[PDB]
């Protein structure tokens, strides 16, 4: 009742184990990042570096936090507002790209650098 | 006597016995209640995500979500036909958060629907066909969808989903106490839209409702939902206030799904169980690059423990036979089910366990969509 | 000690309940079930349609299985008739049972009794389920059967079965009737359909009819036959005082009854109060909308409500139907609504007056709700 | 005043023995884990052989065997087709016999009787797919038990059949289960399959044991048959201060299915098939093979179970008898096949023939007979010793 409303969850702020995560590339289709992380995982800020690919960097938070990550150019340190339920969305607007994202388990650099 | 171990076993038994007694008393003394929480009619072209706010009352067992829709095929000449999941794809995702903002279930409409069927022991809310001359049958169209929607037409589909908190009507494990002022309940429903509901010929039909040569010109006219909240009303009161099964109400029960890739012909593809959870059931959907086959692309399926020891390594038809004993029919093409209700998969009880699929054929973009039903208790 | 009469009487119960259950368990573990034919008769309902069957007085009687067959001929020159929604369930119009003390138990319509038989089975009563099995299981024996249509000039054959219960189930003897004795006669009375009730003209109310169509006026039964089988327990265990018998079970009545309620108006809550003291196990509501039977489209919602205006299950028609699909694996015929209260029977005096509610969206002339109840209830006591 | 009564169940037992047995069973189930494992697969041509002796694995407590059978049948006739008989693929296995490690036989019956019991125990046609109005595409997707309704002249049909050979009564009742601890004395699961002489019936011939019948039958043949046996057992066999913790009543009781044939039927005369003593009969199946004709009750006046004090405990017309069966399997068994459930109160005579199964036939053709099928419990023997030193 009394909608619309939104209710969100986040691991932003606590860190029971520091960690790093790696890999991922694509060209014209929608790329998906599914996390199955019950044994070794944490939710963290992500760092997206676009190197020679100067198409858009795309960041998709899950259904609980609808963050649109806007990127163009050289990389930076970003803080996602992730959902506690696991999710990952990614999209690149350029063709034939290297995405080398950094999934951080630990609260992170809140700015953007070239 | 009995020493240390025996202390902890005795405690476990006093706790288990106390729980069961409390459950029995709640069931005999209380009162059920199922009441509408919210209804809305909309065009998914305008909005497809809704955050429903359940009422905070007593112990919450779950939500029955009624979903109706009208779809029009405006293609000049071509029809569309239901996909294997059809109306089960009217809801793309469902996520529930309790008053402490702890997330419980977070899964797809199709996975939730398959679990609803597994728990019923037959296709969920279906009407069985019999020779009875008395006119029983599909009278009320509880779950229903026109097979096709022609260019220029509007169809009315109906679908129901039960979003569980409590495991069942008698096992509250999973029930919700909605006796903590402050802490409210959150039910997010993400519905299908024109992009997800219609698949062109040759496209992957996994998340779609209809597929066919007329897909590009199909549009929802509207979708409507009504959420009913379920409740065990008139709780019994005793000298300590409400008589409540404390273990039941502080234990969770969730459904979740994920996608795994990396399959290659004749090689065992192993999906490890993400250890600590007590896995009650596992659903594996072999999305073979958009193709869904009736077992012909699989050599065998199995559940294996750290040892290389298989507890049920079966050819596809025999695997299907076990499922026919559970739901009186087969799940749709490429959908495989495994019941572990009486002895939940629980690593730390017997090493790492994995769900295994050894594929006979592997197309491009092949993957296994895994759906789990599990408890995650005091530990 | 202080004797709290109320607390004590309850205690006395609690011991009564335990004694009853133990006696039931012992009876079930120790007698042997028997089902035997009591009477068979073949007749033309144009001659006689009411029969008083006399059950045999032996042991504890659990119920009666009544087999009914019939041949119907459509002699219309050109028009056919088609089964109504209830069809062969209307071969028996009414059934009434009286025990040896002449206490009446069930008294209801054939259609209501049949719907309860289905509810208790968890599927259409004695039906044959359709499957993909290549082995030739199926409708082999035509246990309950009737042709969908009877064309002008044709004769159709029908078979129908009804279970008239005394005992609640095979394991719960509540409602059973006690034959260690002397007593009277029950009077299993069967009132059958005849040419007047079985055939409805186009536009007429099909509620009580078996066939409806343009050929109705020229339809006639050729014959009806019934065979009553009595199910009972023989070789009753004997102990110390005599027969070991569940006294509460045998002094409780398990009955089915039906009635008609009128006074419906659009968008207004039509409330049918539960008639107090009985422990209502199930409720069936048939919305006979002036001869029209609709699949929920003439109803806004249905509910069960208690004296505070508090609804325990106020549901739209499809959701109400969903609950029923969980009980009988399909839907009851158009306009027939079911409500299961078996585990927690509706019992006023436990929580104020309760009512069954229907808020109609459309109300035609001569609209009414036909209510069918399944209940136990016994005596009741109290004091200051 | 019917007999026998339950006071002879108590008089027949030591409640200490039964109490212990049951407790031990529960500990084993709790401390055991269920396993279903392939033990053997084989493909062959019925023209060369059709009888096989499968050797189960000697591990833990064996509950039963799931037997998968597939076959390809070619109708080589020039122009005539054949159609499934009433039993169809249920006749892919003609007979089954199981011998335990102690050389004691348990089940010895026909494939069709075994299949009908599988159905009775499931409460619906065994491993069938029920039809519903669900728009979601559940249904006969996997063809678990399947066979073409007809095989036209020149065509080849593919069939699949499954049978569950039980040792244990159910998943929760281990009565009849077999302790096979790996000590090397072998079990024997004997299977006799259909062949080119039993699978095809000519028009006018008795179709009882056949899979297909029709004008092209003489020219039908098996291209091949394949079977896979899966063994279901309980593992992590318990050990205590006595050694193996084992239930003794369960393992000294036998849960068997057996068949027999009786002849001598005469119109309007009670034909009585006596039950033997000692056995606790859980169910009875009677097939009225009326000289090759199988009718839907029209050749029978009534069926009953009779005894020996009361008279009949359930003398019923064929349709009413069928009604009781519809409550058990949600449909009717095939034409001429009659079922009787006595699970809650097993037929147990103490004297031979105290109780009989009755069929009073309306019409009796030449070579008429009743093919009986029984499910029963009967006691074998147990002791508590083993050793091993190395």
């Amino acid at each position: 009742n009394p909608n619309q409303m939104t209710v969100t969850p986040v691991y932003n702020g606590c860190d029971s184990g520091e960690g790093p995560q790696s890999v991922r590339g694509y060209f014209d289709a929608v790329a998906g990042e599914n996390v199955k992380y019950d044994l070794t995982y944490l939710a963290d800020t992500q760092g997206f570096t676009g190197v020679q690919c100067i198409y858009i960097d795309n960041a998709e938070n899950d259904g609980a936090f609808e963050i649109d990550v806007e990127e163009t150019g050289q990389r930076i340190k970003c803080p996602a507002g992730k959902q506690g339920y696991f999710p990952l969305l990614v999209p690149g607007r350029a063709k034939f790209v290297a995405r080398h994202l950094g999934s951080g388990k630990k609260s992170v650099p809140l700015f953007f650098l070239n | 006597q009995l020493t240390p171990a025996q202390q902890a076993a005795l405690r476990n038994q006093q706790a288990m016995a106390a729980n069961l007694q409390a459950r029995q008393i709640v069931l005999q003394q209380s009162y059920p209640v199922i009441q509408q929480v919210e209804t809305q009619t909309f065009d998914p072209a305008n909005r497809s995500v809704f955050d429903v706010t359940p009422a905070n009352v007593g112990i919450v067992k779950g939500f029955l979500v009624k979903v109706t829709a009208a779809i029009t095929n405006n293609h000049a000449t071509e029809a569309v036909a239901l996909t294997d999941f059809g109306p089960a794809n009217l809801v793309q995702r469902v996520i529930y958060y309790d008053p402490d903002n702890q997330r419980h279930t977070e899964t797809s409409g199709w996975h939730l629907h398959f679990v609803n069927t597994a728990k019923q022991g037959a296709p969920f809310l279906s009407s069985m066909v019999t020779d009875s001359p008395i006119k029983y049958g599909d009278v009320m169209n509880v779950i229903d969808a026109p097979a096709t929607i022609a260019a220029g037409a509007t169809g009315e589909l109906t679908m129901y989903y039960w979003v569980p908190l409590a495991y069942s009507e008698t096992d509250l494990t999973g029930a919700v106490l909605a006796n903590v002022p402050q802490s409210k309940q959150r039910l997010k429903l993400e519905f299908a839209n024109n992009n997800t509901a219609f698949a062109a010929v040759g496209a992957n039909p996994l998340e779609a409702i209809y597929q066919g040569a007329g897909a590009a010109d199909c549009e929802f006219e509207e979708i409507s939902y009504t959420v009913y909240q379920s409740y065990l009303d008139q709780l019994p009161v005793g000298q300590n206030g409400y008589i409540l099964p404390l273990i039941d109400l502080s234990t969770l029960y969730n459904l979740e799904n994920s996608a795994q890739a990396g399959l290659t012909p004749n090689v065992d593809f192993v999906v490890q169980y993400a250890n600590l959870y007590r896995y009650l059931s596992t659903i594996a959907v072999f999305d073979n690059g958009g193709s869904f086959n009736a077992g012909t692309d699989i050599n065998y399926l199995s559940q294996r423990t750290a040892n290389f020891s298989d507890t049920r390594k079966l050819d596809p038809k025999t695997w299907a036979a076990q499922t026919r004993r559970r739901i009186a029919t087969d799940f749709p093409k490429g959908v495989y089910y495994c019941d572990n209700r009486d002895k939940p998969i629980y690593t730390l009880q017997y090493g790492n366990v994995g769900f295994v699929v050894n594929p006979k054929t592997v197309n491009q973009n092949a993957r296994l969509l895994m759906g789990y039903e599990y408890f995650t208790s005091r530990t």
